[PDB]
């Protein structure tokens, strides 16, 4: 309806046209009306692209409402999503310079078309250029990961223990690492008032009536402290010197059989995994790192490494706003296992965090399924971890964009949370059944259009969008 | 006399804990006036599960031990749930019935002829984790159920009882059956009715339908309804904002309304990406 501002638009269904009417189509202005938005839209609004039928309307979407919640996109790779995600991750970093937003890349692609942008650096797993400097190739850092940040509960899930009693001796062990004093090959310390503290390296039977006490005077932790972080042989010995140990009745000792045949086990693949050419190469096993007063020592050695990763707070400056982390030398294996550990510390320090002090954050995970899906497993622990990952993002300021190719593998409930869809062309049953089943502001003809569309055509519906649409880019 | 226990499987003192066992079965103890700390469940399965303690049957018992350690040190649960204990116990063997009978006082509400304080309550939980408020939320459910049916017929006080996004946790049912018989009334919240049970949509009475878009839920919409009529089904699919369409035994004949405003409103807060960048 014309009014005395202009022309507005009105979504309601309940009015129908006279009998007798003649019917006519519409123009470029009547669709450049229909598709526009209102006007304080206008400074937060960003161009996507214009639509396949008529290809003459700009449509534009709203960054608040588009990224307030989480998103998703669905497609064939190589057929142009990762051109949509690069022009799409590129024009929002154009209008704000100062916006944060770190990618996590599987392969060396989406690193190529970045160049020419203020604060961009680079992570494969030297020379660093002033602030304000525009980014070219052989700009690349090094940097890995040790395994002080995994954790006790990491460590408890990697070693897996499943039989006998090895959990106690685990815990006991992983309880005395801030005490154990490491040299070249020796392990003793002498005594302040003078007594020398000896151990033995044989794997044999010496003097064992002390040992019991020895074990019990370390677990009253009344020993002294280290100043440098043991190395990771040193699990193994301590997980192996517990249990073979018993107290005998009067003046004794005894070697049990049974205990050894526990415990070998997790010596064994704490051995076998020692050795490794394809792991190896991303945990920095050796140690030799510094420790902190107090007993509390875990929380800064996962801290550091999210800060690391992902940046610092408000009121502490930063020197990146874009951080690709791209990976290429990480087997198919150890990916689900390490990558996932990456995003339960996120969002503890993401609570930890708080309220009253939080920045704005998009993330751009790519290849789904690989990660957030064990293949060789059927434990959901990382669904939870995922589904509260997701539910302290929208209660904090973040923002999740999932990017997959296969949906049918991905988990029913992933697709819940997200509010916007973006699809590609897709040449299969599955995948579309499972779009169906957990999508929102549904239509049929859009999803009949969705089987067959051709080469760089996407269509899109959402909270963001008023009336579905298709758009080519 | 006192005797100790200890967890990791220890070759100490295992000559006389079998007697001890038997009397602590046989009941001719001490009793005390304490709350244990709830750690402690894990060295009891550890003893109960194993004049050697055998490692053999202590692999029967890992799967429980471990998870209850687990959740003793993880930050999240111990944040909205006491494990400390130190409370007073009575004499007899009442004292869990006391133990639920407070806090179920304390959250909803008080008994009929004794003087109350509040007639409006507001429980706000933010912090609670989305992993762990189905068990809590039906536990207090339950809690409230068992609470209800001991009180009785004649000292029973109506109560209204609102429950926003009810999916989660309402998927044990006897509150939905029994509402009605012990003066108690629900109000539900959903956006995916699909998710909710199909007996729970059965005891509703009246209907309020706001805009509902997949074709999966409204479907089981129709499984359920008693008081309507498919000519007003195909208005839901376009409804605009603000709008309602209303059925049940309250209303003559099924009605198209839009809803009034609120003032004040509620706290629509929504963080903005725009003005901090």
């Amino acid at each position: 309806k014309r009014e005395l501002n202009g022309y507005v638009f009105i979504s309601e269904d309940w009015r129908l046209p006279a009998l007798g009417s003649s019917a006519v189509p519409l123009t470029s202005d009547f669709l450049n009306i229909i598709y526009s938005i209102d006007k304080e839209e206008l400074p937060k609004a960003v161009e996507l692209g214009v639509d396949s039928r008529t290809k003459t309307v700009k449509i534009f979407a709203s960054v608040d409402k588009l990224l307030s919640r989480h998103l998703a996109v669905l497609g064939s790779t190589g057929y142009g999503k990762s051109n949509f995600n690069a022009l799409l991750t590129r024009k929002v970093s154009e209008k704000y310079p100062n916006s944060r937003i770190v990618i996590f890349d599987i392969n060396g692609e989406y690193a190529q078309a970045f160049t020419g942008i203020p604060n961009v650096k680079h992570t494969i797993l030297e020379k660093k250029q002033q602030k304000g400097e525009l980014y070219s190739e052989e700009y690349y850092c090094y940097k890995k990961i040790p395994y002080q940040a995994l954790g006790f509960a990491g460590l408890i899930k990697l070693l897996r223990p499943s039989d006998k009693t090895q959990l106690p001796a685990l815990r006991n062990a992983l309880s005395a690492i801030n005490r154990t004093h490491f040299k070249s090959r020796n392990i003793y310390l002498e005594k302040d008032d003078g007594e020398t503290f000896l151990l033995y390296d044989d794997c044999r039977d010496t003097n064992q009536s002390k040992l019991a006490e020895w074990l019990d005077l370390l677990r009253r932790r009344r020993l002294k402290r280290t100043n440098v972080w043991p190395p990771f042989k040193s699990l193994a010995t301590l997980v192996a010197e517990f249990g073979c140990v018993a107290a005998d009745r009067s003046n004794g000792s005894k070697r049990d059989a049974f205990g050894f045949s526990n415990v070998l086990p997790l010596v064994k693949i704490i051995q076998q995994l020692a050795e490794d050419i394809r792991f190896k190469s991303i945990v920095n096993l050796n140690g030799g790192g510094e420790l902190a007063d107090g007993g509390t020592h875990w929380d800064k050695a996962m801290s550091d490494e999210v800060d690391y990763f992902f940046g610092k707070e408000k009121g502490q400056e930063n020197d990146w706003n874009v951080h690709i982390v791209n990976m290429k030398n990480l087997a198919q294996d150890h990916a689900p296992m390490l990558l996932s550990a990456l995003l339960e510390m996120f969002a503890e320090i993401l609570f930890r965090r708080g309220q009253e002090r939080s920045y704005p954050t998009v993330l751009l995970l790519e290849e789904a399924h690989h990660y957030l899906r064990d293949p060789y497993a059927e434990i959901d622990s990382q669904i939870k971890a995922y589904e509260r990952l997701a539910k302290e993002g929208r209660k904090f300021k973040c923002s999740l964009i999932v990017s997959t190719q296969r949906p049918s593998e991905l988990s029913p409930t992933v697709l819940a949370m997200c509010s916007n869809w973006f699809s590609l062309r897709l040449t299969n049953e599955r995948d579309l059944q499972a779009l169906r089943y957990a999508m929102e502001s549904g239509n049929e003809q859009i999803l009949k259009q969705i089987s067959g569309l051709p080469r760089g055509d996407a269509v899109a519906f959402g909270s963001a969008f008023n009336l579905p649409v298709r758009i080519s880019i | 006399e006192t005797f100790l226990l200890y967890d990791d499987c220890r070759d100490t003192n295992q000559s006389k804990l079998a007697e001890w066992l038997d009397l602590l079965r046989r009941r001719r103890l001490k009793r005390t006036n304490v709350w244990p700390p709830f750690k402690s469940l894990a060295t009891l399965v550890a003893e109960f599960g194993c004049s050697k303690r055998d490692a053999f049957g202590f692999s029967n018992v890992l799967p429980l031990v471990k998870i209850i350690q687990q959740l003793a040190e993880d930050i999240r649960f111990k944040s909205i749930v006491n494990l400390n204990g130190g409370g007073e116990l009575a004499d007899g063997g009442t004292h869990w019935d006391k133990a639920m009978s407070d806090e179920v006082d304390y959250f909803f509400g008080k008994e009929k002829g004794q003087e109350n304080d509040w007639n409006v309550h507001i429980v706000n939980m933010k912090n609670l984790a989305q992993d762990h408020a189905p068990m809590l939320l039906s536990a207090l459910l339950e809690m409230f159920a068992e609470i209800l049916f001991r009180r009785g017929q004649e000292r029973s006080y109506p109560t209204v009882l609102l429950l926003e996004e009810a999916h989660h946790y309402l998927r044990y049912e006897r509150l939905a059956k029994e509402g009605r018989k012990f003066k108690c009334s629900l109000i539900v919240s959903t956006q995916r009715p699909s998710e909710l049970s199909p007996t729970v949509l059965a005891m509703c009475s009246n209907w309020f339908s706001l805009r509902l878009t997949n074709e999966r839920d409204l479907q089981a919409l129709r499984y359920a309804m008693e008081s309507g009529n498919e000519q007003i089904l195909k208005q839901i699919s376009g409804l605009p904002r603000g709008d309602a369409v209303a059925f049940g035994s309250a209303f003559n004949l099924p009605v198209r309304i839009s809803i009034n405003q609120a003032r004040p409103g509620p706290k629509s807060s929504d963080a903005v990406f725009s003005e901090e960048w």
